RNA sequence: UUGACAUUGUGAAGAGUUUCUUUACUUAUUCAAUGAAGCGGAGCUGGAAUUCAUUUUCCACGUUCUAGCAUUCAAGGUCCCAUUCGGGGCUGAUCCGGGUU
RNA sequence: GCUUGUGACGGCCCGUGAAAAUCCACAGGAAGGAAUAGUUUUCAUGCCAGGUCGUACUGAUAACCGCAGCAGGUCUCCAAG
RNA sequence: GAUGGGGAAGCUCCGUUUCAAAGGCCUGCAGGCCACCAUCGAAAGGGAAUCCGGUUAAGAUUCCGGAACCUGG
């Protein structure tokens, strides 16, 4: 048969990300002696809408300690921060909104955003609009704090890993319908060529497994095992269950 | 027994960078001045339209090698005819040969220079 | 346009202050005030720390 | 005094822009440098068999200088010297005295690796010096046990470059002499006694012991802490 | 995808002469960042302990109201040089291992 | 009034709608600097040069492509009563 | 899309802050600072500077007359 759609996306050509209007990637600092022992203050000069991404950004400046200059950095907004604000960062840093701290430097029940999965990864988790991540306990043994994640999950990571207080701005984006193809169109041209989308059962057998007709139907189960092959994997994958469900705990 | 390096970034330390000491003079000889003046200026152009510019505008029209340029042109004229050159404009004719309209200073009569050259 | 600022003399490109063709007067005023007051409050923090540390 | 004013700098965090310093520790060195250093360290790791742990017992500087002083007496010739001897012994003996008996018998170290090796095989050797720092090392691993089995006196030493200089060469890796004049035989025996005591006699024991095992500054101090602070 | 073998080293502990289980290590290998900046170790120092103060068990390490500013091997202090004008060294900025982390 | 440019405003977004060369300014205070004089050329004035290539005409129911002087197709500006 | 490099029997492929000893800036050398740094990529993007009148069978913001402007030195 042919090659299917999703088999092709690995090559990019059409399906890459439309990153012209992007600002620089939003990240933390490079970890260093200051954050490692003490703190440092930076100042947000302005905050801004990056395109193809909710959850607006903040351009923040710091004194280059090692040289007479300024180092600008691109943080993710935190729902209350504002221009002219001072942004303290490091191990000995104060516990307020927008400041960034390790996790051993704060208690459980606290929350945080944009958190590092590892020291000096510069932000992996809780990078999305109105999201957040929770601390639930510490363990000074191996310096391991444990957390809960917006997928409902839980994890354990180094307590020294940095994270910024609060939740990410943007919030109720999903609660607004798009109402029509066109807003979605713009929403997606600013990201990638992953939209519109044709249904496999409308396609032809050569163009998709589902494909052929006389009737828009599939023919066999759409739960394609995890030990399957690229080109077979279209539909439900590791289906531990299927259909509608209730309910419902994410993990407990 | 130590040394002070005040930056983590190391670079190739400089050295003498010798000059060349050729043994056998790569070119057996130097070329002559390929593109001399005679070679530069090829031919006058005595089309009636050109003779008009001569008679009226104090210009000489010349066919020239493509390899030239205005500086060289001017230089060659002033040598070969002992003249003051006011300015020049140039072009490429569609037959693949270069033309130059060379305006003269007020002191010189392009016409008299032409019949001095023996074309008129 | 930018490359004309090179041709023109300096009275066209600056006013007669610190931060002339760079900042507005109200911002420079602001920044002056900020400097002076913070360096005073800095002195105050210093002497407060001294009388406090020498308290015990 | 009342125009100069003493204004220190904090050089502290979040202020007082940091000064320049000796960053030789944190260098991002070149590849070859890192390679040689890391090879050294790796060799220090990875417990060394006795067959190589023979090495890195080189000498005391005093005995070193004494031995080198002895060996300098038994230098080889140079260009001009060989030139002179070959002019003269020829000029005389070719139409005169006996062939090559017209010039004296020589004395020198009899350097050169395979030459030395054959001399030892023939028991014609009297003392041996083995540079410790060869690369590759299989060249030389088999000499100490060889001289031991052959009952010959050897020592491991420092500076194959010094050995070279002893021959007016860049390096030799070896130097082992036989010819000695009667005058220096006392010092010969003097050095031999101490040297067989230090190297040769201790062979069979050193042949038992391994090397390596070292950790390095950080993990070493860490183990010291995990032992002392915890026991 | 799973198993065996090789890469693949060093220690310990031990159920049925075994040869199998976890768990110890850094050098192998692997991951990441950085113009490879401040690791580690003992410290000092400082508070706050005591005593007619001295370690005599205690403890920790200089920046946080504010949309400022922080650059010229750093000023100071201490030595040399003769110092005419200007240089140079130590501290200021503890010392020691050069395992970038 | 038509075209056109332009300004300040207002509306739109889960859309907020290039980059670099280049030019300038600011802070900075390295340095150099006047008296028989010495400093300045971002004021004016004065002097030399400014290279190479292209530059005609069509742009279509006859100059392009459609085998062709093909009713087809082919980007765009000006726009009277 | 070269280089360092790394794959591939190889034609060549990968990658373009590359696990690299990657230089040039001023005042023979002494001082000094400062560096992810090939190169190409738009005749409609960006961009230093010009206009009038007149002239030819056919050229013109290009020529002539007049009047400017910008760069560089």
């Amino acid at each position: 048969g042919r090659v299917i759609r999703n088999q092709r996306k690995g090559a990019g050509s059409i399906f890459t990300s439309h990153t012209r209007l992007r600002q620089g990637a939003a990240k933390l600092r490079t970890l260093d002696y200051a954050e490692r022992h003490g703190y440092i203050r930076g100042i947000v000069k302005q905050i801004v809408h990056d395109s193809g991404r909710g959850a607006p950004l903040a351009k923040v400046v710091f004194r280059d300690p090692y040289k007479y200059r300024l180092r600008e950095e691109i943080f993710i907004a935190n729902e209350g921060v504002h221009t002219g604000q001072f942004i303290y960062a490091g191990k000995k840093a104060s516990l307020n909104v927008g400041n960034v701290l390790p996790l051993g430097s704060v208690p459980e029940g606290t929350i945080v955003s944009n958190v590092e999965e590892k020291p000096g990864d510069r932000g992996a988790l809780a990078r999305a609009s109105g999201n957040y991540v929770i601390i639930i306990g510490h363990n000074p043994d191996e310096n391991k704090t444990r957390v809960r994640l917006p997928s409902g999950a839980k994890k354990v990571i180094s307590s020294d890993a940095r994270g910024v207080i609060g939740v990410i701005a943007g919030g109720g984006r999903v609660d607004k319908p798009l109402l029509k193809a066109g807003r979605a169109f713009h929403k997606y041209r600013l990201k990638r060529n992953s939209w519109p989308k044709t249904r496999g059962v409308a396609m032809n057998p050569v163009d998709h497994p589902h494909g052929g007709g006389n009737h828009q139907h599939i023919g066999k189960a759409s739960t394609i095992s995890r030990g399957a092959v690229s080109g077979q994997k279209a539909g439900l994958i590791a289906a531990r269950r299927t259909g509608l469900l209730r309910g419902s705990q994410k993990t407990q | 027994a130590l040394k002070v390096r005040t930056s983590a970034t190391f670079r190739l330390p400089k050295t003498l960078k010798l000059a060349r000491a050729p043994k056998y003079a790569s070119k057996a000889v130097p070329h002559y001045n390929r593109l001399d003046s005679y070679k530069v200026i090829e031919q006058p152009i005595t089309s009636e339209t050109a003779m008009k510019k001569v008679e009226d505008g104090n210009i000489l029209v010349f066919q020239v090698s493509m390899k030239a340029n205005k500086y060289q042109i001017k230089k060659a004229v002033k040598e070969l005819y002992e003249v003051d050159v006011l300015k020049v404009n140039t072009l490429v004719r569609p037959n693949g040969t270069k033309k130059a309209y060379v305006r003269l200073t007020a002191d010189y009569d392009a016409l008299d220079i032409a019949n001095r050259i023996g074309y008129i | 346009r930018p490359r004309q600022y090179a041709t023109v003399s300096k009275t066209h490109k600056t006013v007669s202050r610190a931060y002339g063709g760079s900042r507005c007067a109200n911002c420079v005023k602001e920044r002056i005030i900020r400097a002076f007051l913070i360096e005073e409050q800095k002195i105050v923090k210093k002497v407060v720390k001294e009388q406090t540390e020498a308290a015990k | 005094n009342p125009l100069t004013h003493s204004t220190p700098k904090n050089f502290g965090i979040g202020q007082a822009v940091q000064p320049k310093r000796n960053l030789s520790r944190y260098v991002k060195w070149p590849e070859y440098v890192r390679v040689q250093r890391q090879k050294k360290i790796l060799s220090i790791r990875l417990k060394v068999p006795p067959t190589i742990a023979q090495f890195q017992y080189t000498l005391d500087r005093n005995t070193a200088a004494e031995t080198f002083k002895l060996f300098n007496k038994y230098r080889p010739e140079t260009a001009a010297e060989k030139k002179e001897r070959l002019t003269k012994e020829a000029a005389a003996v070719a139409e005169g005295k006996s062939k090559q008996d017209a010039s004296p018998k020589p004395y020198a170290v009899k350097y050169g690796l395979n030459h030395v090796v054959a001399l030892i095989e023939n028991k014609k050797a009297k003392l041996v010096l083995i540079a410790n720092d060869v690369d590759p090392i299989e060249l030389v691993v088999f000499l100490p046990a060889l001289c031991k089995k052959m009952g010959v006196p050897y020592a491991i030493v420092k500076g194959k470059a010094r050995l070279g200089t002893l021959v007016n060469q860049k390096t030799s890796a070896v130097a082992a002499l036989t010819e000695v004049r009667a005058e220096d035989e006392a010092a010969l025996a003097k050095l031999v006694s101490t040297i067989d005591a230090n190297f040769a006699d201790k062979y069979d024991e050193v042949k038992k012991h391994w090397g390596g095992g070292i950790l390095g500054n950080k993990a070493q101090a860490k183990m010291d802490k995990r032992a002392k602070n915890s026991d």
